[PDB]
């Protein structure tokens, strides 16, 4: 029968690792670097696009930074199509919670939910896992600003600063070296871009190869504002920080 | 739940010394309208059983097909289909009885009263009743609907208990049945003159008589 | 009959490659060249009608398909796969969008829905990915004119101009030189016919080329999608 | 290679080896035949007497479908029974809806489509039987033969099993020597002979002859088994012809 | 409602009034009762208005998808079948009473579709509460193979009959003329009643209403 | 090498099971040909009855799908009948749902979309057949549409299918290069059948008797197959000029 | 027993010159018993306003449901929903409960952000659209509002003229209905400012 | 509704009035109640128009698909398909259908299917509301093996009376003749049949 062709995506190796999760992480390691940095007055999301031609229409393009609700955003590393499946599931969960409790979903609850979906693909169903790692940047009135990551295993953790995708080893050292707890958003913006500028496999870091975003409470009357940076704005912040 | 539309009236029957007789008129009434004058309501199964059916005619036609289909199915992988493993009256009845009670229990009855008349392998007379409720009973005389009220009283004067069956000849029994059919024709507003009669005898086998008529009709006292 | 293939036929290999997606992309590479160019006042999509036999009526085989009145699609790769994506794209544009909102979906969302269908063939049980890349050109009121590419993976990217299939590497270089942000639709059609001539071996005329545009409304609106006639192409080939 | 390990897999030839392996099971089975006559069909089968403990005339192989169709097969006997059970369901549903008993060509395709369905998936095995069947319908007599692939055709004569080549040669003589046609009683006699001649391929063990027939004149278009005197008359005719 | 259709020489003329009522109250005096199915087929609607709207839309949507796949214009028989078989399935609970008119490859066709799933194929039909008023006009004056402007007048006259004599019907007269060479969607074709002129101005002057509190938010 | 057993991509971007289903197509060793007249569409196919025990009347690869649509199959008979039964069922369901006879091309596309499913879904194998559909469509006129195991389909002016398809195709190509029209400019179907047979004889280099051919003819509002004697009359007319 | 008139209350909407107005009473009751005088019936999703009269549990449910749907709409479309589009969304949503409907009388009001065109619409409980330019009325005093609106209304009113028209229509209609009143709210909506005013009315 | 099917020497003729009423309103006065399920198998419809139309369309489908596979179906087969639908769905249908068809083997055949879903094969059949008024007339005047002209007159006179007395019946008398020669449609207007 069919058994002959079954890859068996949900098994342990003799060492106690999940083959497909490990290989999906290998996939993700080749994806463009994404960085999240949490400051006292906001979060920064920065991410590097990949391959890019001069002919790619950048202003209408979204491969890295996605919006889940008005308080929570994600940076993607891995299969963009796989991410969009999970993103539309997360967007619904946020609205289901809003409809039920008449309050915005707390960041950790949404993250757990997605991470539980990813986990399910590793334990049952016989399907390949999602080849995606997320950085979740979000705010709620319990814990304030939060950074999380999830990966194909379904494990998630909280961070002050973090990278996913390519050259995470190098990126995480550079962040660990220059991050401080009293840091501010404008400083974190600079750190994020400096880290990508050093870890990039490209010759130089330019506006057309970047997606960029900030979650500030820095708004009038203490309300959270998500800013997905436009191509021209990424170009300005690259000049401001002195990278181009 | 339905309501019967085209209907058949009385089926009457009795045991005699060697076998059973069953009879039923050839009418399919449509309420008060005497709509169909050529409806056969005795349906033989093999050469040892006749199933007489009253009530809804569409449900009768359904039962007719179930029996026809039962004969086919019994013949399958059965080298003794025309001998030791042929269908018995008791098998045919029990099947129908099961069906009738199952259907009433799903609140969707076959809207009929049935009399299965036949002779068994060992020569025994089989005569048993079943209806839309799955109610079953046997008696030396059986009749459905109207015949229960008028035919049974006349037929019971011939065979009043079990011990009268061996004393009753086929001629006496057939006369009684044909007499009862006349009485029903006078008095049942939903009956007809034309009927069918079937004798299932352990010696002479199945004799099926079509296009019989009620005769010797006393009307002369009307003129006064 | 039990559809016993309830497990993925696309899985991660030790290197992190999804084999079947890569192989689907190889099938797209072997397919005939198609391209798209976005102008200021329109978008053009074009491809070669590679006729399997001269007895075949190539007019019956439409490589360029209308998805909505304002959105058109062309492909490179396996034709039968394209055909069933067009069927599903047309339908989803009604069920999940028109019957709800009373209007057709914007280009990006219809693209996203198609991308979703392709992604599901890349992860669902008992299926191979689609062996096509699509180029979807369209217009909507709030986004204006747009051009998207959709790959077997389900990944999609918006383009100013691009090409896929056989001579895509050479065609993309050609387009990079010719494209600017002040092209009119006629200029983009002119460039499309030039770019497409490079990858075509044999006959190069209106009968062997399929070319459509998303442009002005052709007379509630008129449809912006318009497939150019065999005659209309030949006219522009004299000014080539 | 590996193309023969799974059903419904095309080899590089364009063949389904699992089906061709099912044919080997058929070829391994006992000889069964079918003879189309003037107003009907005759079916006969070789039943190998493995032991003296087998009860004579009891282990019946030929099966009736509806009241007018006869089926006989060679190969895996249970597979044949499974196919006839299905055929009976098909013939029953046809009659239920359309009133008339199922026509033989109609019935043939019902078996044909079902056997073919078992070559479409790896989760099922093909049928290990060639089935010879037929009967009399409103358009007259029909004889068919149906292979593990789902292939079937109409036949003047048919044969399958271990003695098929022997039988086929004999059937071909009858077709040549009787262009005007064969009578039902003649076909019974000839069927007996052909099973007796085809028994040389299974000559180690002795056998039991079983014949059935549908004929418009002789059986009123119904399937009946050849029994008693008519069976003995056919056995005598067959025994005379081998000697 | 008063909706009608006629088959004339070159094609189909559909007609409808414009009054939408809740009970005895008029909610819309100028509502569209003539619906688009396909470019060559239209549908006048009576009965329960929601059912009328969403049945025509659903069948219009499915016919659009059908027509994209076949690449040829849809037929009136297929519109008729799709409406019919749906309405029948729902056993009259979808209270859509349609006049379906259009022009095929096979010529002009006109149908009346009822809520229970019966359809009549006819040269002239009327539906709604004003069907008897409208049908009187057709029985009085209809003849087969009329010229266009004549058929337009007959349908308009039949809708008018409904407007005035039926209380459920009112407002303007909409027509839809369908032939092989054109589609004319005339809304409104006629305005048989002028809007009643008011003699006074009853609008209040600023500051007349008593306010408790106010809030202004910009966008 | 399980990428050759089921319908998944090989490293070259190829579906080997689809390609091997195409090879099963010629397993019958039968050549078919289809041409269009003015008022008609004619389909001819070789008929080979190798066994004398076969009833030659039951040996057919032409199918009457609807009254208007005929279908000839190049491939094994079990898959041919699989396809025939489905096409009949689809054509009947179509008429019921949409109230007009299923067009030839719409059926062809429908059967092609079904064929496509077997190339994408792993549990289903492709059918090893090429389906040539013919009709005189009430909108498009004489129509020839062909489907294969890949799920590809296309309309034809004329076509040929089988082991010697290339020879027949080029023979037909050359005739239409001369006449410079998409059809056989002939009033009667009888003469269009005569053309079809004649151009198969020339292309294959073989003479035919009445029992070596099988002919299907589509006219407006019916498709029908010719009897042996109808073909014999056709062969007599060919020989006499 | 009649679900549409257990809780009571009303909504009215009007168009003016480069503006729309939508207004509602504040009552929630259990038939004769007044329960809340802070039950607002007008909600908004971006710049599109939705009044809902009828059974209060359904008013609440639909508000929560359209918030949900318009939120996902905005995330996917990357723009706020327009009145014309939302109207179709309401119609669809209501009709998908055709044979178990929400006992409501919704009213859409807003200005199309691109065209600048003032828009209003109303629906029956199963989603048939009343698409009138002048005014849309709903609730237990709908008849009263129809009469008030037909005599008071005229086209192309300036925002503060329109305020007086809609307010007097609401107030005087509500005072002839036992199940309406207990306060009122009027939104004056312009292309880029919205004025919300609470009205002083008799509290019986 | 007044409908009837009558077998005669050369085959069978179906007959019907043309009136369809909604209460006392004549919704359609030119109704075609003789509907074709196959080339030479037609039916007369009485009862719910929605139901008899729905049934007739399903039968037409079944016989089309039968024909695709097994060639021309018998008139009996058509009646069996009608019956199966009517009987199995008796609780949700109001259909009184007469089925009439011409084989070459069997010649003319008439089957009537009343409300119950029972089948009755008859030399002729009458049905619909107007049939009650002509049981007496039809029984007295019907003969077997009539000529075409005699059977046309028998149906014309019968339905003329059915129309005269039944308010639910009226309009034109349509007929459909089924013989070896083919299918012939006849129509007879009030001015012709009322003066009989
Ligand atoms: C006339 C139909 S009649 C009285 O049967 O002749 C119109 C037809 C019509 C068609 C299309 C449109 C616009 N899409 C509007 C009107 N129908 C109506 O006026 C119907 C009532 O006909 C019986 N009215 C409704 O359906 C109204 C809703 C509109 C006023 C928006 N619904 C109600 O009043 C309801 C009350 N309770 C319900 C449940 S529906
Ligand atoms: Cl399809
Ligand atoms: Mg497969
Ligand atoms: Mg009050
Ligand atoms: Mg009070
Ligand atoms: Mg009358």
């Amino acid at each position: 029968g069919s058994r002959r062709y079954d890859s068996r995506t949900t098994i342990f190796s003799p060492e106690g690792r999940l083959y497909q999760v490990e290989y999906a992480l290998e996939s993700i390691s080749h994806a463009g670097t994404a960085i999240g940095i949490m400051a006292s007055d906001g979060i920064v999301l920065a991410a590097e696009r990949k391959v890019t031609s001069t002919l790619l229409e950048q202003d209408t393009s979204t491969e890295k930074l996605y919006k889940l609700n008005d308080k929570i955003a994600v940076a993607v590393a891995g299969l963009t199509a796989d991410a969009e499946i999970l993103i539309n599931t997360a967007r619904i969960h946020a609205q289901n919670y809003l409809k039920t409790y008449n309050e915005d979903i707390p960041v950790e609850i949404l993250v757990r939910r997605l991470s539980d979906i990813k986990q399910g693909y590793t334990q049952h169903g016989g399907l390949r896992p999602f080849g995606v790692s997320f950085i979740y940047a979000g705010y709620d009135d319990r814990y304030g600003y939060q950074l999380y990551t999830s990966n194909p295993s379904g494990n998630y953790t909280g961070w002050k600063a973090i990278s996913v995708g390519a050259n995470t080893s190098a990126a995480q050292t550079l962040l660990q070296m220059d991050y401080k707890d009293d840091m501010k958003v404008d400083d974190a913006i600079e750190l994020a871009l400096k880290t990508l500028s050093k870890t990039t496999d490209s010759s130089a870091l330019t506006y057309d190869r970047l997606e960029f975003a900030t979650i500030r409470k820095g708004a009038n009357d203490g309300e959270v504002y998500q800013k997905i940076f436009k191509p021209q704005e990424i170009k300005d912040i690259l000049v401001k920080t002195g990278i181009t | 739940t339905q309501q019967p539309i085209v209907t058949g009236t009385s089926v009457i029957s009795m045991k005699y010394d060697n076998g059973v007789i069953i009879a039923a008129d050839n009418l399919g009434s449509y309420g008060s309208l005497l709509r169909f004058n050529g409806v056969e309501r005795l349906i033989p199964v093999g050469d040892n059983t006749v199933v007489g059916i009253s009530g809804d005619i569409s449900d009768m036609q359904h039962i007719e097909r179930l029996l026809k289909d039962l004969v086919t199915e019994n013949a399958y992988d059965n080298p003794l289909a025309d001998a030791e493993e042929a269908l018995e009256p008791s098998y045919i009845f029990e099947y129908l009885a099961t069906v009738m009670y199952q259907r009433r229990s799903k609140m969707n009855p076959l809207w009929n009263a049935i009399i299965v008349a036949g002779v068994q392998s060992n020569g025994d007379q089989f005569l048993r009743y079943v209806n839309l409720l799955g109610v079953t009973y046997s008696s030396p005389t059986l009749a459905t609907g109207f015949g229960a009220h008028m035919a049974n009283p006349l037929l019971r004067k011939v065979v009043d208990r079990e011990s009268d069956i061996p004393k009753t000849t086929v001629q006496v029994a057939e006369e009684a049945i044909v007499n009862a059919m006349r009485v029903l024709y006078y008095r049942d507003a939903r009956s007809s003159r034309n009927f069918s009669l079937a004798i299932i005898d352990k010696n002479t086998g199945l004799t099926f008589k079509k296009n019989l008529q009620v005769e010797n009709m006393k009307w002369d006292f009307a003129k006064d | 009959m039990t559809d016993r293939y309830s497990f993925s036929l696309t899985t991660f290999s030790p290197s992190g490659k999804l084999g079947q997606i890569d192989y689907a992309l190889t099938a797209v590479k072997q397919g005939v060249t198609s391209l798209g160019i976005k102008a200021t006042n329109g978008v053009v999509i074009a491809t070669e009608k590679k006729s399997s036999s001269p007895l075949a009526m190539s007019e019956t085989l439409s490589k360029v398909s209308l998805l909505t009145p304002d959105i058109g699609a062309v492909y490179s790769g396996m034709g039968p796969d394209y055909r069933v994506l067009v069927d599903k794209s047309r339908k989803v544009a009604h069920t999940s969008y028109k019957r709800i909102y009373g209007e057709y979906p914007p280009t990006k969302l219809l693209v996203s829905e198609v991308a979703k269908i392709m992604q599901e063939a890349t992860q669902s049980g008992g299926v191979r990915p689609f062996g096509v890349s699509l180029l979807i050109a369209g217009h909507d009121e709030f986004n204006g004119f747009s051009l998207y590419q959709v790959d077997p993976s389900g990944s999609y990217f918006p383009w100013k101009a691009t090409a896929i299939g056989k001579g895509s590497v050479a065609a993309k270089t050609f387009l990079e030189k010719r494209w600017n942000d002040e092209l009119e639709l006629e200029d983009a059609i002119h460039i499309a016919l030039l770019t497409l001539k490079e990858s075509v071996e044999g006959e190069f005329n209106g009968d062997t080329i399929e070319l459509a545009i998303i442009g002005d409304e052709n007379p509630d609106k008129g449809p912006r999608f318009r497939k150019l006639t065999s005659q209309e192409i030949n006219d522009r080939l004299e000014a080539l | 290679t590996g193309y023969d390990l799974s059903n419904s897999v095309f080899s590089p030839d364009g063949r389904n080896f699992q089906v061709e392996y099912a044919v080997k099971a058929v070829e391994n089975g006992t000889t069964s035949i079918g003879i189309k006559c003037n107003d009907g069909v005759v079916f006969a089968v070789e039943k190998l007497i493995t032991s003296k403990l087998l009860v004579p005339q009891k282990n019946v192989k030929i099966q009736v479908v509806d009241r007018h169709i006869g089926c006989v097969y060679s190969g895996l006997i249970p597979d044949g029974r499974h196919l006839v059970n299905r055929g009976r369901e098909e013939a029953a549903s046809f009659k239920k809806l359309y009133k008339t008993p199922i026509p033989i060509p109609a019935f043939a395709d019902r078996l044909g489509q079902y056997v073919q369905a078992h070559t479409l998936y790896n989760s099922v095995r093909p049928f290990g039987v060639s089935t010879i069947f037929g009967g009399v319908d409103k358009n007259g007599a029909h004889l068919y033969m149906l292979e593990p692939s789902g292939s079937y055709w109409g036949y003047k004569g048919a044969a399958t099993g271990k003695g098929r080549q022997s039988a086929k040669a004999e059937l071909e003589k009858l077709v040549d020597h009787h262009p005007e046609g064969l009578s039902a009683r003649e076909a019974v006699k000839q069927a007996a002979k052909i099973i007796y001649l085809a028994h040389e391929d299974n000559k180690e063990k002795d056998f039991e002859l079983e014949i059935s027939w549908c004929s418009l004149s002789e059986t009123n278009g119904l399937h009946k088994f050849v029994k008693g005197d008519l069976l003995q008359e056919a056995i005598d005719f067959a025994q005379k012809e081998i000697n | 409602t008063t909706i009608a259709g006629v088959v004339y020489k070159d094609g189909i003329v559909l007609g409808a009034d414009t009054r939408a009522t809740e009970g005895m109250v008029v909610a819309d005096k100028n509502c569209s009762k003539i619906h688009f199915i396909s470019p060559n087929i239209y549908c006048c609607g009576a009965g329960t208005a929601a059912d009328t709207d969403m049945t025509t839309q659903l069948i219009s949507s499915n016919l659009e998808l059908h027509s994209l796949s076949t690449g040829r214009l849809p037929r009136v028989v297929t519109a008729n079948r799709m409406l019919k078989q749906m309405l029948f399935r729902y056993q009259g609970y979808i209270g859509a009473a349609l006049v379906l008119g259009g022009v095929d490859v096979t010529g002009p066709h006109l149908y009346s579709i009822y809520p229970h799933g019966s359809t009549d194929k006819l040269p002239y039909v009327t539906m709604g509460s004003g069907s008897l008023a409208a049908m009187a006009v057709f029985e009085d004056k209809f003849r087969p193979d009329m010229e266009e402007e004549e058929a337009k007048n007959l349908v308009s006259e039949a809708i008018a009959a409904g407007i005035f004599n039926d209380l459920g019907s009112g407002g303007n007269i909409d027509l839809c003329v369908i032939s092989k060479n054109k589609l004319d969607f005339l809304r409104p074709y006629t305005v048989p009643n002028k809007k009643g002129t008011r003699l006074g101005r009853y609008r209040c002057e600023k500051g007349t209403t008593a306010v408790l509190t106010e809030k202004i938010t910009p966008l | 090498g399980y990428d050759r057993h089921i319908t998944i991509f090989s490293p070259e971007g190829r579906l080997y099971q689809v390609e091997y289903a195409f090879k099963a197509t010629n397993q019958t060793n039968i050549n078919s040909l289809a041409v269009r007249g003015k008022d008609c569409t004619v389909v001819i196919s070789q008929k080979k009855v190798p066994d004398k025990l076969l009833d030659p009347t039951t040996v057919s690869y032409i199918f009457c799908i609807s009254r208007t649509i005929g279908m000839v199959v190049n491939g094994p008979i079990p898959d041919a009948r699989n396809a025939a039964l489905r096409a009949k069922a689809e054509a009947a369901e179509f008429r019921y749902k949409y109230g007009y006879d299923m067009p030839c091309d719409v059926l062809a596309k429908r059967m092609a979309n079904l064929s496509q499913i077997y190339t994408q879904r792993a549990y289903m194998r492709p059918l090893g057949v090429i389906l040539t559909f013919v009709s005189v469509d009430e909108e498009l006129g004489p129509s020839i549409y062909k489907t294969d195991p890949a799920g590809y389909y296309v309309g034809y002016k004329a076509t040929a299918t089988g082991p010697k398809q290339q020879e027949i195709t080029t023979n037909l190509e050359n005739h239409f290069k001369k006449s410079k029209i998409d059809h056989i400019n002939e009033e009667s179907w009888e003469k269009v059948v005569e053309f079809a047979i004649t151009h198969m004889i020339d292309a294959l280099g073989t003479e035919f008797s009445k029992n070596d051919l099988e002919v299907g003819v589509a006219t407006k509002d019916k498709f029908f197959t010719l009897s042996a004697e109808n073909i014999e009359e056709r062969l007599v007319a060919i020989a006499e000029q | 027993s009649d679900p549409s008139s257990i809780n009571g209350g009303i909504v009215v909407a009007m168009t003016g010159k480069d503006c729309v107005a939508i207004a509602c009473d504040l009552r929630l009751g259990s038939q004769s018993l007044g329960v809340s005088n802070k039950f607002e019936k007008i909600f908004h999703y971006g710049h599109v306003f939705l009044g809902i009269t009828g059974l209060a549990t359904d008013v609440t449910t639909l508000n929560e449901m359209f918030r949900y749907k318009t939120n996902l709409y905005k995330l996917k479309e990357e723009r706020a929903i327009e009145p014309e589009t939302f109207t179709q969304l309401v119609s669809s949503s209501l009709y998908e409960r055709r044979f178990g409907p929400y006992f409501v009388g919704p009213v859409v009001a807003g200005i199309n952000s691109k065209s600048g065109k003032p828009f209003i619409a109303g629906f029956d409980l199963i989603g048939c659209i009343d698409e009138a330019k002048d005014f849309i009325v709903s609730g237990t005093a709908s008849d009263q509002l129809f009469g008030m609106c037909e005599s008071l209304y005229e086209p192309n009113l300036e925002p503060e003229d329109l305020f007086e028209t809609i307010s007097q229509a609401l107030l005087n209609a509500a005072d002839r209905d036992a199940l309406s009143g207990w306060g009122a709210v009027v939104y004056i909506i312009k292309k880029d400012e919205v004025v919300k005013r609470y009205l002083k009315m008799r509290q019986d | 509704t007044s409908i009837m099917a009558v077998t005669f020497k050369d085959g069978v003729i179906l007959g019907a009035d043309s009136r369809t009423t909604t209460g006392a309103y004549i919704a359609n006065r030119v109704t075609d109640k003789l509907t074709r399920v196959h080339d030479k198998i037609w039916c007369c419809r009485s009862g719910s128009a929605a139901d008899t139309q729905a049934i007739a369309d399903i039968v037409q489908y079944h016989l089309e698909l039968y024909t695709s596979q097994y060639g021309t179906p018998s008139t009996e087969t058509a009646a069996s398909v009608f019956k199966e639908l009517c009987y199995e769905n008796k609780d949700n249908l109001t259909a009184g259908i007469i089925v009439a068809g011409y084989d070459d083997k069997n010649k003319g055949e008439v089957y009537t299917i009343p409300l119950g879903g029972s089948v009755h094969k008859l030399p002729y059949a009458i049905a619909g509301s107007g049939s009650t008024f002509i049981y007496g007339y039809c029984d007295k005047n019907f003969r077997e093996n009539m000529s075409k002209e005699e059977t046309v007159d028998f149906i014309k006179h019968s339905l003329s009376q059915a129309i005269k007395w039944d308010g639910s019946s009226g309009g034109v008398i349509r007929m459909v003749v089924l013989t070896a020669a083919g299918v012939e449609r006849l129509i007879f207007y009030p001015d012709e049949y009322e003066q009989l």
